[PDB]
RNA sequence: CGCAAGGCUGAAAAAUUGACGGAAGGGCACCACCAGGGGUGGAGCCUGCGCGCGCGCUACACUGACAGAGCCAGCGAGUACUCCCUUGGCCGAGAGGCCCGGGUAAACUCUGUCGUGCUGAGGAAUCCCUAGUAAGCGCAAGUCAUCAGCUUGCGUUGAUUACGUCCCUGCCCUUUGUACACACCGCCCGUCGCUACUACCGAUAGAGGAAGUAGGUCUCCGUAGGUGAACCUGCGGAG
RNA sequence: GGCUCUGUGGGUGCUUGGCCGCUGGCCAGACCUACUUCAAAGCCACCGGGGGUACCUACCGGUUGGGGAAGCCCUAGCGGC
């Protein structure tokens, strides 16, 4: 913001800033540097954060049932399963947190469905 | 996949919206950079916001980038609008009429980068599927009356808007001789486009010229041999397929090939071609007492 | 998404693979390897208009071609395989009457 | 892309999720990807119509890899097991379940047994041998598998590393290991140092891909590349 | 309010970059070849378009008729939906309501009875089509434009033949650019325009017409001078 | 006889002793407080962003009164610069 308003190299890096914040979900928009200014937040990070971005997709009930769960090792994020409570789901891997393969929660989810599949 | 695409789309609402609220602001921004290099006295509201103030100190380029042209708006083209050429697939109703698949034949011969595809016994969400799955730009659906057609669909993908029009005084490229006619030249046309000045009449030009491949940029003004025309009164847009050679520096030779259409836009949904349950942006309002005075486009 | 790609230049010398190695007593390249120059002939010579001398041309094929041997025929067809590459890219009364 | 352009050719698609694995084929006439959308495609490229086969699997696709004689494809998925296709009529030819057969591990932070737990019981990365009969197969576990193509036995295991300061290298950890705060190998221990360049805890919070921090204390195992 | 708002006048270029091609070489195309399929075009019905033309619909027998038995779908729920118009009669002072007459599949499979019998599957041409595609089959809905002479959905049964080739018919693009290693390739061609210069021709210094070309360090000593013991400079000598 | 729970020992990594003021001793311990010539080299040492700085603090440059290490000199001293 400091630079003069007319800069190139401030224009690039501003557009830069604001695509990598919002390709890093931190964000919600894409065209204020004044929401980077005071939107930007630990707790943007922290609700970026795996057991939270995962109560959001309704994986669980609550953040406090998620975090016993991908500590239990039930969650997978793309094909690697996660057992630390604090990777930053990115808005690329929000589409691809899953469970994991043979899981017990899986089990329950396609009972109650009722399409279990035990081959 | 589909979860991406659902969750772009849920994404992109939710800028617009807060799009809408930022250029309610906004306005009131401009009007302090006018005042601040000019001199004139402007509002006490204005002068006394200081949210706004730190805000304004904050993002004043963006103001002035857009007032320079340097960005564009957060659309569904804009993305990809002439990086990528869109390639396109026509298709008929359910039970296809041969004078429908015949001119159906004839568009997917407008268009350069077209493909068709027979219905047969394809259902319609798998068709949406199958076109979010191999990357299509634009899916166009006919409807027939009794070999004559009545209504395109041109839906953009993979969440863009649809326009469905009604067409009148077709006339099909598969009645007059081969002997006169011919295979049609498939080359990068140009496109001319008279009558639009409203944002609905931008909005439309941009769907509709975001079909067709984008042309090199070197020597455009004089070399390309085919034209496409899009005029509009009484937002009845008509389109004509020309192909012309320039005979001198100052008069040019015209030859119709194409069908002709009279095209009348009566949708334009903000989402694809399945979803009729999507957010209408504008219909032909007609059972009005005044739908058939105002003239939009 | 990683970057918008930025012109990055390196600049290479004509020392030998042997000198862009890693530190060690004897080189895994054999006796040919090792007198590889680094760079290619294009590069440490390729004859061009910027680089032809006064009165001859260097042609498509890198050969020179002198301006006073050449014939009025290939002169040109030259003039016209250029000009094809541009393309692609009150008075007296006796004064009227007499 | 071509290499003797330099630009782009092509953008295949078809697939409903992220390519994950590719192979050429030997003779140099077939691609063939392997997608998360639990399939995989036999792209037939420079034939002058480009065509696709799918193939369906169970799951999400993990590796593909070309017998030497191109006739034969073998793709890894990620319920841990080999599928053996024949690249001309594309139908399975044999099948391998080999999740007990790989399984082994217990790294530190991990509450399941090793028999139970879910993320090392697959092959990241398979390969065929020269003669053209013998499949290696490794994944994020303590073994590399080798397979035989015909018979489908498995022909030997190996340990890649009997090293305890790595994590995941034996599968029965002990409560003389395990303290009352949790595993002793899990208590922060940088405070007791001499140096401040290593006392300082320059780590950024959950990246599992590298950071230049890398606390890095017991680095898992896993048999990235065969 | 002022300017705009006074008619040598009377309808049907640029170019040093431009105009048009030719030969070779590529790529693509059910508007191309190749193999097959299917329409329309024969008879009748009608919407439509300008008596004619197509588009659909129906009928035309081995793929038969009749009778039994068994067995399959999906999309569909606005206190809403009905095909008529009448002969009589009941109860209706009158307007009506009653009662009686007249004009969740198709398919498929299995099992038997009978036997080709106005009880005839579409010319020249032209168009389309390559995998849940052609074709057969019915059910639902009627969504501000279009559509009941129909339209759009939805399910069911589901093949033959190519999937190569630029030979024919065409369309596009290379012969300039846009990237460097290995590796290859090696000055495509014609007719004019425009420009600079050169001279020429003939009417009145002059506008046209026609044409071509583009290598003495170190130490010491003897000196002379400097600011003198010393120390510095220059020179001449020995190591 | 069975289920459940609870406790003890071994194992879950390749087998060289218990202790100490450890080249020797001790597991019953023993002796107890001596010995001494000269303080020290410097640097670095993670607090979230923008912002004020009256006070305190850090750093730099000074100012009054004392203070005199060290350096220099020679009339030699209670010296002189």
């Amino acid at each position: 913001s400091l630079l003069p308003p007319d800069n190139e190299v401030r224009r690039k890096h501003e557009t830069l800033l604001l695509d990598k914040l919002y390709d890093m979900g931190i964000l919600s928009t894409k065209a204020k540097l004044s929401a980077v200014e005071h939107n930007v937040t630990v707790s943007a990070f922290a609700r970026r954060r795996l057991p939270v971005v995962m109560t959001r997709l309704r994986m669980a009930e609550t953040v406090q049932a998620a975090t016993k769960l991908i500590e239990q090792g039930h969650v997978r994020v793309g094909v690697e399963e996660v057992r630390d409570p604090a990777f930053l789901v990115t808005r690329n891997m929000e589409d691809f947190v899953t469970w994991t393969v043979g899981s017990k929660i899986k089990q329950n989810i396609m009972k109650y469905r009722d399409k279990l599949d035990d081959f | 996949m589909l979860r991406k695409q659902a969750r772009q789309r849920r994404d992109y609402l939710y800028r617009r919206a807060l799009l809408l609220r930022d250029a309610e602001i906004a306005e009131k921004r401009a009007k302090l950079r006018a005042a601040l290099a000019s001199g004139k006295p402007l509002d006490p509201k204005i002068a006394n916001d200081k949210e706004l103030r730190k805000d304004f100190d904050y993002d004043v380029s963006r103001d002035i980038a857009k007032e320079q042209g340097e960005i564009d708006i957060d659309d569904e083209y804009s993305e990809l609008s002439g990086i990528v050429d869109p390639r396109v697939l026509v298709t008929t109703s359910r039970d296809p009429s041969s004078r429908l698949m015949a001119f159906s034949k004839e568009i997917r011969l407008m268009f350069p980068t077209a493909i068709r595809l027979n219905r047969g016994n394809l259902i319609l969400p798998d068709l949406v599927m199958s076109a979010q799955r191999e990357r299509l730009s634009d899916i166009i659906l006919l409807h027939e009356h009794r070999g004559t057609p009545t209504a395109i669909t041109i839906s953009h993908f993979p969440h863009g808007p649809t326009l469905m029009a009604s067409l009148h005084n077709v006339v099909l490229r598969a009645d007059i001789p081969k002997s006169i006619k011919g295979t049609v030249s498939e080359s990068y046309p140009h496109l001319i486009f008279e009558g639009f000045r409203t944002p609905l009449g931008q909005r439309v030009v941009k769907i509709l010229k975001h079909l067709f491949p984008p042309r090199d940029p070197t020597n455009n003004a004089k070399s390309g041999n085919r034209v496409i025309t899009f005029v509009n009164q009484d937002d009845c847009i008509e389109v004509r397929h020309h192909v012309y050679v320039r005979t001198n520096y100052n008069s040019v030779e015209l030859s119709e090939v194409g069908p002709r259409f009279t095209m009348r836009p009566f949708s334009i949904t903000m989402g694809t071609l399945e979803n009729k349950d999507a957010d209408v942006e504008w219909h032909l309002s007609q059972y009005t007492r005044t739908g058939r005075k105002k003239n939009y486009f | 998404k990683p970057k918008p790609p930025a012109p990055t230049l390196t600049v290479v010398s004509d020392v030998a693979t042997v000198a862009m190695e890693d530190a060690q007593p004897a080189t895994a390249q054999g006796v040919a390897g090792g007198e590889t120059s680094m760079i290619a002939p294009q590069e440490v010579y390729a004859p061009s208009k910027d680089t032809a001398e006064k009165g001859e041309v260097v042609t498509k094929a890198g050969i020179p071609i002198a301006k006073q041997e050449m014939s009025r025929e290939e002169k040109l067809r030259r003039r016209r395989r250029e000009k094809e590459r541009i393309r692609k890219a009150v008075q007296s009364s006796g004064a009227y009457k007499l | 892309w071509s290499v003797q352009t330099g630009q782009l050719l092509d953008r295949l698609s078809g697939h409903e999720g992220p390519v994950s694995s590719l192979a050429f084929a030997p003779d140099g006439s077939v691609l063939v990807s392997g997608s998360w959308d639990r399939t995989a495609r036999i792209w037939s490229i420079f034939s002058r119509t480009q065509t696709s086969e799918p193939l369906q699997l169970q799951s999400d696709v993990l590796d593909v890899a070309f017998r030497p004689d191109s006739k034969q494809i073998a793709i890894s998925t990620l319920d841990g097991q080999l599928t053996f296709w024949s690249v001309s009529e594309a139908q399975q030819v044999s099948g391998v379940d080999g999740r007990r057969d790989v399984s082994g591990g217990r790294r530190i932070t991990d509450r399941r047994t090793a028999a139970n737990v879910a993320g090392t019981k697959n092959f990241n990365t398979i390969r065929y041998s020269m003669d053209g009969t013998c499949l290696l197969a490794g994944g994020n576990s303590k073994y590399i598998c080798l397979y035989s193509t015909t018979t489908m036995v498995l022909l030997k295991k190996f340990t890649v590393s009997v090293n305890l300061s790595l994590s995941g290298t034996q599968e029965f950890l002990n409560s003389k290991l395990m303290t009352e705060a949790g595993p002793v190998g899990l208590l922060d221990d940088q405070g007791e140092a001499s140096d401040l360049e290593d006392r300082i805890d320059r780590s950024l919070p959950g990246s599992k891909r590298g950071d230049p921090g890398a606390r890095k204390k017991f680095p898992e195992v896993r048999v990235s590349g065969v």
